[PDB]
């Protein structure tokens, strides 16, 4: 789940399913601690910017899929020689493909096989615009020293 | 008299005599009115079309490399378990530790801490921060400069190694790029409200930070006056 | 290697009377790395169909040197004959189609790599392999501005 | 003028049955994370010699308002040519 | 709010200029007896900043005859910056937003902090519940619709509704008789 | 305009009252009217500490009133 | 009538703060003129 790419919501309480123009996604829940709980999933609804691209891809090349949510970690990290998140799920083969805000880098490109990028990104810094400005020589901005 | 007449005649002065003196001073007085009126008008135009400047220049600034050499130290951090932390760790060690002693837990918490003065800078992905800057209650949040990445990369689909669908997915993505669907998708989902043309915020202080040049000039002038005074005194003493 | 004349990426300057390329420094006193290019003459390969050595340097020239040192291979850069990027056309109104320019020279066997600002699209991706993008940009319009009069 | 459209990047063209097609993609992504392609960008592509602007607050120069300087000089020369007439005015009238 | 004395200059600048006038005043007095009366220094230093003709004091020593010329030039810069700064307040305002119409990002992607609706069983409802690109806007609009056009305009006045879509022949009549709304 | 003219008359009356401690009402009103329309007209100033302080505070009134008039007029011509 | 720029003419209460300064100075001055009158008697 991301803010602009993958939006997760709840099903319609009237009919017990998702609305149109969306994709039914299924996350698992583990509540018991002393005993191991049988596989039990919930039914959510996923949409966003990457979901429409996935729909268009599935319409272009004919294949079927079944989305679900990751629960092991987040995007992917290598802890003691083992990959978590979506990177780890594709590596131990429970997922086939992973879609979302996964950025192509050299460390992950040795255990998976990324595709052509569909959007540019990188690293940036966000600061709050202060009430100040820049005008140290505003009185000298008028007529130069020649006149 | 001729120096006072052009800086708003204020100083007590004595006027000359006869027709010649009166006409020479009157033509000089007309010079002063035009010169003074265009100065205030030009200065007003500069204050109305001014433009702000960024606080920092990037990740290679002195505030990010030497935070302890200034005022109470600059506060910047990021959320761990990502790609930006792995990028920073391999290129900067002391900066990595300094920003790791200021860890966060999410994007919304980071924005709240930045709005409540609990943080000075937040380093994260480019598209996410651009979306957060283009969609905000007001336009208080902004990105340094005008929008710039430091580690160019992109979002891709992770498929299993040595597969048969990679070429087909790449061709489909390139076909979607060649038809124009990406522009429609970005106009539908990646639209913004803020980030208009950087006009003036109409500052209302004009404090000592901006008006220090006139005081420096007055100090230099009084120093030169004292120097000329002591020089004339030493010359008259000999 | 095949390159093309692009001002921000590939500079094409003639050699001196000796045969090598004249030295040149930047604003910080570091030498500029050049290479011996060999393409068509000044005007065109049409009437004066002969090749002369030249000098090459720019954004795409010092990048090939870094790849040549990491991958440990030797290169021999030359210029494209006709001076085009590449497109698929019709040949003498036949059932078959072919490419031209830099795109039709690699498939013919006269080259091994293409170090040039070549745009990754869908038409060219069905015949060759492109790598990860080394420069993100797009299309825009260039016009001439007016002069204000006070 | 205008925004960007048909955003696609540059690449290195290689044939399909090329053994080098895997080692090149692992060297470009490695040169984007260590700062190797930003030295190549600030050296050839980014010395912006002539700055642009829209409002462009222009400071007035000497020749910009030289018409006002001419007025004082003109009046002074005519005044002596007139001061001599004024001197002769006191003698004849 | 027209803070006449506090808007152009900050509170720290009004006190620094008021203290520097005494520095130049006593300096002219020391530059006279070393090569004016205790009262001459007080007016002449204040007779140039306030732009008023009071007294006939003037520096006689050549060493003090140059300090006064820069003193006079320092008062003109403050007055010229005072008027120029005051002219920036009445010409530059805060950038308002105001919905650009139906293609606004606040309407295509609705949330729980912006409410907009219309009148139920009219031809505005048929226009939204018929197109499939307007499916996400109709569901958020259906749960907030009102009964008549006279109850929805009052809701905008009491800050319980955010936007109201109706005919331009009626919405341009209330915007002219009620000076607290705009289309 | 009348709100400042009445205060001008009040200041003139205050100056007449202070004159007890050749300064008539005509020169007083002339100086006090010239001081706010850019002091240009030849005028004579009073005497003593009281006169000097009253005119100096009135002179500060004139500088602020004149500077906001030109700025407001400039805003109307630009919009 | 509606507008966007809306050039607003300043009223009496708009700049009433400047009127207060002259009156305040005048009343303090007599309260100070009496002190000044007593200053010439005692000093
Ligand atoms: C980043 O990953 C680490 C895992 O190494 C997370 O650390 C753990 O946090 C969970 C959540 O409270 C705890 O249950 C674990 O006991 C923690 N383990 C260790 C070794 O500290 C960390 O929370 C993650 N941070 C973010 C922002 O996702
Ligand atoms: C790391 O190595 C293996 C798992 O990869 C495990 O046996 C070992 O205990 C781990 N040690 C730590 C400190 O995580
Ligand atoms: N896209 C990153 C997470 C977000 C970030 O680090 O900015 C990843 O997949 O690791």
């Amino acid at each position: 789940e991301e803010a602009p790419f993958v939006i997760v919501e709840s099903v319609d309480p009237l009919s017990g399913t998702c609305m149109r123009n969306t994709v039914p996604c299924q996350k698992r829940i583990i509540s018991e601690n002393k005993t191991d709980e049988e596989p039990g999933y919930i039914k959510k609804c996923c949409k966003g910017f990457c979901i429409d691209i996935l729909k268009k891809i599935s319409k272009s090349v004919k294949f079927t899929y079944d989305l679900y949510l990751v629960t092991n970690g987040k995007h992917g990290k290598k802890i003691n020689g083992t990959w978590n998140g979506m990177i780890g799920e594709v590596v131990m083969k429970r997922a086939y493909m992973a879609v979302g805000s996964l950025t192509i880098n050299e460390e992950r490109s040795e255990v998976v096989d990324f595709s052509v990028p569909f959007i540019e990104t990188g690293i940036s810094v966000m600061v709050s615009r202060s009430n100040g400005t820049v005008s140290p020589s505003a009185f000298l901005e008028p007529f130069s020293a020649d006149v | 008299l001729l120096w006072g007449l052009v800086f708003n005649n204020s100083v007590p002065v004595q006027n000359p005599k006869g027709t010649t003196s009166k006409i020479m001073v009157s033509v000089w007085a007309f010079f002063a009115v035009i010169f003074l009126a265009s100065y205030t008008a030009n200065l007003a135009a500069f204050m109305i079309q001014e433009e702000y400047v960024d606080q920092v220049s990037g990740l290679s600034d002195k505030k990010f490399q030497r935070p302890n050499d200034f005022s109470p130290p600059f506060r910047f951090g990021t959320v761990p378990n990502g790609s930006t932390e792995r990028n920073i760790r391999n290129n900067y060690a002391e900066m990595h530790a300094y920003m790791g002693k200021f860890n966060q837990r999410g994007v919304d918490d980071a924005l709240l801490s930045l709005k409540t003065g609990k943080l000075d800078a937040f380093i994260y992905d480019a598209a996410v921060l651009n979306y957060m800057a283009g969609r905000d209650e007001g336009c208080k949040l902004v990105t340094i400069g005008s929008g710039k990445v430091f580690a160019s990369t992109g979002y891709g689909i992770a498929i299993q190694k040595d597969s048969g669908w990679k070429r087909q997915v790449d061709l489909a993505i390139l076909q979607l790029f060649g038809d124009g669907e990406m522009e429609e998708l970005e106009a539908l989902w990646l639209t913004g409200i803020c980030h208009n043309e950087k006009n003036e915020v109409m500052s209302s202080q004009l404090d000592i930070d901006n008006m220090a040049g006139v005081f420096y000039m007055l100090g230099a002038a009084m120093a030169l006056s004292l120097i000329t005074f002591i020089c004339e005194h030493l010359f008259y003493w000999q | 290697i095949v390159t093309i004349h692009q001002e921000p990426f590939v500079y094409v300057k003639p050699t001196m009377s000796d045969g090598t390329c004249k030295e040149e420094f930047t604003v910080n006193g570091d030498p500029v790395k050049k290479v011996i290019c060999t393409g068509p003459n000044d005007t065109s390969p049409g009437s004066p169909r002969h090749t002369v050595p030249q000098c090459c340097y720019g954004f795409c020239i010092d990048l090939l040197i870094k790849l040549a040192r990491t991958m440990q291979f030797t290169y021999e850069v030359h210029l494209v004959a006709d001076g085009k990027f590449g497109t698929q056309e019709r040949v003498q109104n036949s059932n078959k189609k072919e490419w031209n320019g830099m795109m039709g020279e690699l498939l013919s066997g006269q080259a091994d790599m293409i170090v040039a600002p070549l745009t990754i699209n869908n038409e060219r991706a069905q015949y060759i392999e492109f790598s990860k993008p080394f420069k993100y940009q797009g299309l825009t319009i260039l016009v001439k501005k007016e002069i204000p009069r006070s | 003028t205008g925004e960007l459209f048909f955003r696609s990047g540059f690449g290195i063209g290689m044939r399909k049955d090329s053994p080098w097609k895997q080692q090149v993609s692992l060297s470009i992504l490695k040169s984007h994370e260590n700062g190797f392609m930003e030295d190549l960008d600030k050296t050839w592509v980014r010395y912006q010699e002539c700055d642009s602007r829209s409002n462009a607050p222009a400071t007035l120069t000497f020749e910009n308002m030289a018409g006002v300087f001419m007025l004082v000089a003109g009046g002074i020369v005519a005044g002596i040519f007139l001061i001599f007439i004024e001197i002769a005015y006191k003698r004849h009238k | 709010t027209l803070d006449s004395f506090m808007q152009p200059f900050q509170s720290t600048l009004w006190l620094l200029v008021g203290l520097s006038v005494h520095v130049v005043a006593v300096m002219l007095y020391l530059l006279d007896r070393f090569s004016l009366t205790l009262s001459s220094a007080m007016w002449f230093s204040w007779g140039v900043l306030l732009n008023s003709g009071i007294g006939e004091g003037a520096p006689r020593s050549f060493s003090a005859r140059i300090l006064g010329m820069v003193w006079a030039g320092f008062a003109m810069i403050i007055v010229a910056s005072y008027t120029a700064n005051l002219a920036a307040f009445l010409v530059l305002d805060r950038p308002e937003e105001r919905i650009t119409g139906i293609n606004d990002p606040r309407l295509r992607n609705p949330s729980d902090k912006f409410i907009y609706a219309t009148v139920k069983q009219s031809s505005v409802d048929i226009y939204f519940r018929r197109q499939v690109e307007l499916s996400t806007m109709y569901r958020h609009m259906e749960k907030h619709n009102y009964e008549s056009a006279a109850e929805a305009i009052q809701a905008v006045r009491d800050n319980k509704l955010h936007a109201f879509i109706w005919d331009s022949a009626v919405l341009e009549f209330e915007a002219s008789q009620k000076c607290d709304l705009v289309t | 305009w009348v709100m400042m003219f009445v205060m001008l008359l009040i200041v003139s009356a205050v100056a007449v009252f202070v004159f007890e401690y050749s300064f008539t009402i005509g020169k007083a009103i002339w100086l006090l009217w010239g001081l706010v329309f850019n002091n240009s007209v030849p005028v004579q100033n009073p005497k003593g500490t009281t006169s000097k302080i009253m005119v100096s505070v009135w002179a500060f009134f004139a500088v602020i009133f004149l500077a906001s008039y030109t700025a407001n007029l400039a805003a109307f011509m630009i919009q």
